[PDB]
């Protein structure tokens, strides 16, 4: 029996949040003798070149950044990189001590894509400003992530993603204190680097940068306060300075000139800033707990342009602090540089299709 | 009720923290006014803007095992105060107490040697001191112990054990005697 | 300009702790290196550790891991360095160097400091005469000299007739015995004609216990 | 650690004379080395670093090769002032030295002058003899010295000690020591110390008796 309107069967998609083992994909060369490239080569595929997402009308889905097994992943790659990689003359680690070659290497990280295998799928957020945590109302399917340099550092974020819109503010507790601030800015500000022992950083636009940032953690901390940058509150060299890797040495930069701001406190300059820096042969592990130590630098012309993308702040707080909050440069753990690019994926599992009812 | 721990002004005192399992996993040591005290990040450490920042620093080396331990040197009064060390969804909770001990003595001419001994105790708390003379002779006291005229038996070590919150802690004094009474 | 200035020689007994010093001056302390070396008497240099004193970063050598430290007071410019658990071979000169210019070699040094480790504490020497056996009868050159012996630490200067003669003198280096005290021996070949006459004396100095004695030989 | 063993232990060479000392390290070190002299008596002095770079204010006549693990230290017109002991140096991270290269003169075979002295008086008012042996002005620095007393060689109770070699004649100098005690050496009296040195045709014994006025 059937009447006017042709009545159309629908085959819905099933799927279900799944962990397994990713590949990946690069654009390594076989020719290039640096170690990304190398390692790229030895245990990616090769690359797009036009990728294509399947957008999910009227879906919504639950992400949770900092519970993505993507990263805990991603960070055993980035690890398994180093090893072959980055030699040290002597590791300390666990009352052992070793030594070995040392051999200086160039050291540009390359872009590396993260994807599916067979039988599985990674949604993706299309909404522009997400936190990470809570419903997308614009999910989408993609066969790999997008290009996600393995930038290894502290305090500033490089070569990273810009967010779409306005900045971007993500933790796991605003509330607790202990927790990292990953930031994520919509306009990159260059950090031109050299071996001489400095960094340049435009001073305007850093200035413009801190107060998109402090109007978004105004927002997020009552609109009443004031908020306060300052510079590191302690603990290692490579936490205190921005550290991070340029060319195969470890730069050590004081930050205090970019932290020493005061915002939203109603009551001559410098053309640009410019950062005390110096490499380190001796530096701590991020890899595990440990110490290692590294060859003399090479040349004296040591030049990395990068830019800053993203930040890592954390707040002081306490009983205490009314009126007013302070910001101070963080980071340490690879995992949040990880999931401030890993933020908007999710591998799942897909399985057997199911018909849909009739409602009206 | 809470743990409690009792400290010596001047010493150094190892506040403990064990995870569930055997790793090195995000910890953070804050005090009652949840101030950022000391924590890491990753196998990176950190230390907040609390006062104890030069004086407090746990070591690695046992991070892997689960243990998470919040050293304070040079111990100061002002370190009285209740230490939470933050680890896993857990927040155990402990008391420290942190009591100091001076002696003063004096000898006179036509009268012999005194001796005070003064307690510094922490803002808010309750202590009993109880010193042992050489020979055992034990004497009570509030915040300080005062004896008039030592005598020649009173040289030698005393203890004096401090009492709080069910537990104690102890102090030696070597007394040397420069003067003591006798019947012509 | 530049220079390290380390301190004074030292005394310790074995299980003894050793702290010596190393003012430095000429270039700004806290940015470079510092490095520690000690050489046995008469014996091939031999690297202990470094420190960057920014960050007060230490290595050391195996041999010493665990038994020795090495610190920086930044504000003073001064570097020190510790060994506990102190022994017998532990006994030599211990030096401190840089290098201000980066060139990843030791370019600055310093005068050094003698640590002598024993179980005998510093006691003078003991001076017995060598006199020649058969004189102005014999040959044409006869050896003398003199004898110190038993004492404790170096050094120990010896010189003839206060500075005069100094032709055939052979003053052989101290030796070590089973008993903890150095003991070395000065001689001298001469005229076995002008015995008869002329008259040698030695002078000894040592310093460690500030000990001044001369001494006369004779094959009378 | 990493062990770096340099060769030879000594070596001894003429003036004008050209001298090759080499290094290796027990694992790759680049070109990170570092070359040091140390004459007697006083602290080493840097030569080489960055394993080829010459020091500044250094003779030309100085320099050394190698990258890796292989190197050498090498000096052309060999100088008077050229004359100590070289050390190398690994410089990359730890700061291991080799093992020493003494480079000595090299002259003539000379025998030795051997003497003998028997304890003299205030040594025996103490209670403790000890006898001395002086072998004079000899080379090369090689020498076997035995002490037989009544024929009796005996061995672990003598102590010698050799002079560096003179600055003019370029000879060495030994001296050895017997200890006894205060009774052991009364009860003989007859002592001696055979001498053999390649200088000399056969051993040379110098001894001595009761003593006489
Ligand atoms: C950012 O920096 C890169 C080099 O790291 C540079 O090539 C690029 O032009 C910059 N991007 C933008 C948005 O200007
Ligand atoms: C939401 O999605 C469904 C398809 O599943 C579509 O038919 C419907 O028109 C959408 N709702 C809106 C916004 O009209
Ligand atoms: C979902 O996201 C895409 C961009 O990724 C956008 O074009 C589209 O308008 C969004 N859908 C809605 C209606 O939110
Ligand atoms: C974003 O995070 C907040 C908590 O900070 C959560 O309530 C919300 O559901 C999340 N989703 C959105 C609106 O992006
Ligand atoms: C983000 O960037 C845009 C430019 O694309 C800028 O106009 C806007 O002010 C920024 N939003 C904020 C304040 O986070
Ligand atoms: C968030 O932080 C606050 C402050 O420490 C804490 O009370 C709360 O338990 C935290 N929530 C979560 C998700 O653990
Ligand atoms: C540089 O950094 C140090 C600590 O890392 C800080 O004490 C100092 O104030 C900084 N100097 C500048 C350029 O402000
Ligand atoms: C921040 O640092 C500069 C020097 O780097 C200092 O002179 C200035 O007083 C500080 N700024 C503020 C807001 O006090
Ligand atoms: C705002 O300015 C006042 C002085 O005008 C200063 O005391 C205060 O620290 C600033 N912000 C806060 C924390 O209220
Ligand atoms: C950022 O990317 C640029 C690409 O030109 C590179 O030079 C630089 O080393 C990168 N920065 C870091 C932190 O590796």
């Amino acid at each position: 029996t059937e009447k006017l309107w042709v009545t159309v069967y629908y085959g819905v998609p099933v799927w279900k949040e799944a962990t397994t083992t990713l590949f990946c994909a690069s654009d390594a060369k076989a020719y290039d003798t640096e170690v990304h490239n190398v390692w790229a080569t030895h245990a990616c595929v090769p690359t797009d070149p036009n990728p294509q997402e399947v957008v999910l009308v009227n879906v919504t889905e639950n992400f949770n950044m900092w519970k993505n097994d993507m990263v805990e992943q991603m960070h055993e790659d980035i690890i398994s990189l180093w090893d072959q990689s980055l030699k040290p003359c002597v590791k300390l680690t666990g009352g052992s001590v070793i030594t070995q070659a040392c051999p200086k290497v160039s050291f540009e990280p390359i872009p590396i894509h993260y994807c599916a295998p067979a039988g599985f799928a990674i949604l993706k957020c299309n909404n522009k400003t997400f936190n990470g945590t809570g419903p997308c109302t614009n999910v989408s399917t993609v066969q790999c992530t997008h290009g996600i340099r393995p930038v290894v550092s502290s305090q500033l974020l490089l070569n990273g993603s810009l967010a779409e819109e306005e900045v971007v503010i993500r933790s796991v507790n605003f509330t607790d204190n202990a927790k990292t601030i990953i930031v994520q800015l919509n306009t990159s500000v260059e950090i031109n680097c050299t071996g001489a022992g400095h960094c340049n950083i435009a001073r305007a636009k850093w200035n413009n940068t801190l107060k998109q940032i402090a109007s978004k953690l105004r927002e997020q901390f009552g609109n009443n306060k004031t908020i306060i940058f300052k510079q590191s509150s302690g603990g290692d060299p490579e936490i205190v300075t921005h550290w991070f890797n340029c060319g195969g040495e470890f730069f050590y930069c004081n930050s205090t000139q970019l932290f020493n701001s005061t915002w939203f406190n109603s009551t001559e300059g410098s053309d640009t800033i410019t950062l005390p820096c110096r490499i380190k042969q001796i530096i701590n592990m991020w890899q595990k707990v440990g110490k290692a130590m590294y060859a003399p630098p090479i040349s004296g012309q040591i030049r990395c342009s990068s830019n800053i993308t993203g930040l890592l702040l954390t707040r002081d707080g306490g009983n205490s602090n009314n009126e007013s909050e302070i910001f101070r440069p963080g980071g340490g753990d690879m995992r949040d540089n990880w999931r401030s690019e890993l933020y908007k994926y999710k591998v799942v599992k897909i399985e057997p299709l199911g018909v849909a009812p009739t409602k009206a | 009720m809470k743990k409690v721990v009792l400290g010596k002004k001047g010493d150094t005192v190892e506040l403990t923290c064990t995870a569930s399992q055997k790793k090195s996993i995000q910890f953070h040591w804050k005090n009652s006014n949840q101030i950022k005290i000391l924590g890491n990040q990753g196998s990176f450490l950190t230390k907040g803007p609390s006062k104890l920042n030069d004086r407090a620093d746990s070591r690695r080396s046992l991070w892997d095992q689960g243990n998470f331990p919040l050293i304070i040197k040079n111990l100061k009064i002002e370190d009285s105060d209740t230490y939470i060390c933050e680890v896993e969804d857990q927040k155990e909770e402990v008391q420290l107490l942190v009591f100091g001990l001076t002696a003063n003595s004096d000898t006179h001419l036509l009268q012999g040697q005194s001796l005070t001994l003064t307690l510094e105790s922490p803002p808010g708390s309750s202590p009993s001191v109880q010193c042992r003379s050489p020979r055992g002779k034990n004497i009570q006291g509030g915040k300080t112990l005062s004896v008039s005229q030592l005598e020649l038996q009173d040289s030698g070590t005393w203890t004096c054990t401090v009492l709080q919150n069910q537990k104690k802690v102890e102090f030696k004094i070597d007394i040397v005697v420069l003067a003591f009474q006798k019947a012509s | 300009e530049v220079q390290l200035v380390q301190s004074g020689a030292e005394v310790k007994k074995p299980g003894a702790t050793v702290k010596i010093s190393c003012k430095a001056s000429g270039y700004t302390f806290s940015d470079f290196y510092m490095y520690w070396v000690r050489q046995a008497p008469g014996k091939g240099l031999e690297w202990m550790g470094l420190i960057d004193p920014e960050d007060a970063d230490t290595m050391y050598a195996e041999k010493f891991r665990g038994r020795v430290t090495i610190t920086a007071d930044t504000s003073t410019d001064t570097g020190y360095l510790e060994l506990s658990s102190l022994r017998s071979e532990d006994t030599a000169v211990y030096y401190c160097a840089a290098d201000p210019w980066e060139l990843n070699a030791f370019n600055v040094w310093g005068q050094g400091t003698l640590v002598s480790v024993s179980s005998a504490s510093t006691k003078g020497p003991s001076v017995f005469p060598l006199a020649p056996s058969s004189k102005s009868t014999s040959g044409g050159t006869a050896a003398l000299g003199c004898l110190v012996k038993d004492y404790f630490p170096e050094p120990v200067t010896v010189s003839w007739n206060s500075g005069a003669l100094t032709s055939g003198v052979h003053t052989f280096p101290a030796v070590l015995q089973s008993s903890g005290l150095y003991s070395l021996s000065s001689v001298v070949t001469v005229p076995s004609s002008s015995l008869g006459t002329q008259t040698y004396i030695c002078n000894v100095n040592h310093k460690p216990s500030n000990t001044k004695v001369d001494k006369k030989v004779e094959p009378k | 650690d990493i062990q770096m063993t340099q060769s030879p232990s000594s070596v001894s060479a003429s003036v004008g004379d050209r001298v090759t000392i080499t290094c290796r390290a027990s694992q790759d070190i680049s070109t990170w080395l570092a070359w040091y002299q140390q004459k007697p008596g006083k602290a080493p002095k840097l030569l080489i670093y960055a394993a080829s770079t010459l020091q500044s204010g250094v003779p030309s006549r100085f320099s050394g090769s190698g990258s890796g693990t292989d190197f050498s230290l090498t000096i052309n017109s060999l100088q008077p002032e050229d004359f100590a002991t070289y050390y190398c140096q690994q410089a990359n991270s730890f700061f291991t030295f080799g093992g020493g290269t003494k480079v000595e003169i090299k002259r003539t075979v000379a025998a030795p002058s051997v003497f003998i002295f028997p304890p003299s008086d205030e040594q025996l008012k103490s209670g403790t003899a000890s006898v001395v042996c002086l072998l004079n002005n000899f080379y090369p620095r090689e020498a076997k010295v035995q002490w037989k007393v009544d024929n009796a060689l005996q061995s672990g109770n003598s102590q010698e000690s050799v002079t560096e070699q003179d600055s003019k004649d370029s000879t060495y100098s030994l001296s050895s020591t017997l200890t006894l005690s205060k009774a052991d050496y009364e009860k003989h009296k007859l002592y001696a110390c055979e001498v053999t040195h390649q200088g000399l045709s056969s051993p040379v014994t110098k001894s001595f008796n009761r003593g006489e006025c």
